[PDB]
């Protein structure tokens, strides 16, 4: 079960709410594994948030680190069911443009580009 | 058990 299965809708509307009345200029971001992913290891969390300045290049350097990947392996994020937008963007910017109808800004990983 | 995770700093400065 996905993030989406779990939670309600108004659920999820109202966690966003309720975390950016305590954080304003922070994004909250679902971090998932693709569905047909091997390689690469499950997250221990679902739930981040992420401070406005950040870029994409620093995300997955972050999430790289957390999951101890070793250099060779490849990482892929892609964004709101279909964005692989340049790692130079904040995710500032990726959440004006690609956030969910909840106010989550979803992602999935990989190491394959295709999805 | 909680789901809300949060970068400190030190996580982000050591990605750069
Ligand atoms: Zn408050
Ligand atoms: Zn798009
Ligand atoms: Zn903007
Ligand atoms: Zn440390």
């Amino acid at each position: 079960k996905t993030f989406k299965q779990r939670r309600s809708f108004e659920q999820r509307v109202e966690d966003v709410r309720l975390i950016r009345e305590q954080h304003p200029t922070k994004i909250p971001v679902i971090i998932e594994r693709y569905k047909g992913e091997k390689q690469l290891p499950v997250l221990d969390k679902t739930k981040f948030l992420v401070p406005d300045h950040v870029n994409m290049s620093e995300l997955i350097k972050i999430i790289r680190r957390r999951l101890q990947l070793n250099a060779n392996q490849a990482f892929f994020l892609l964004v709101n069911g279909h964005s692989m937008v340049s790692v130079s963007t904040p995710i500032s910017e990726v959440y004006e443009s690609e956030r969910d109808e909840d106010g989550f800004l979803y992602m999935v990983y990989a190491s394959q580009e295709t999805f | 058990e909680d789901d809300w995770t949060e970068f400190s700093s030190e996580e982000i400065r050591e990605a750069r």
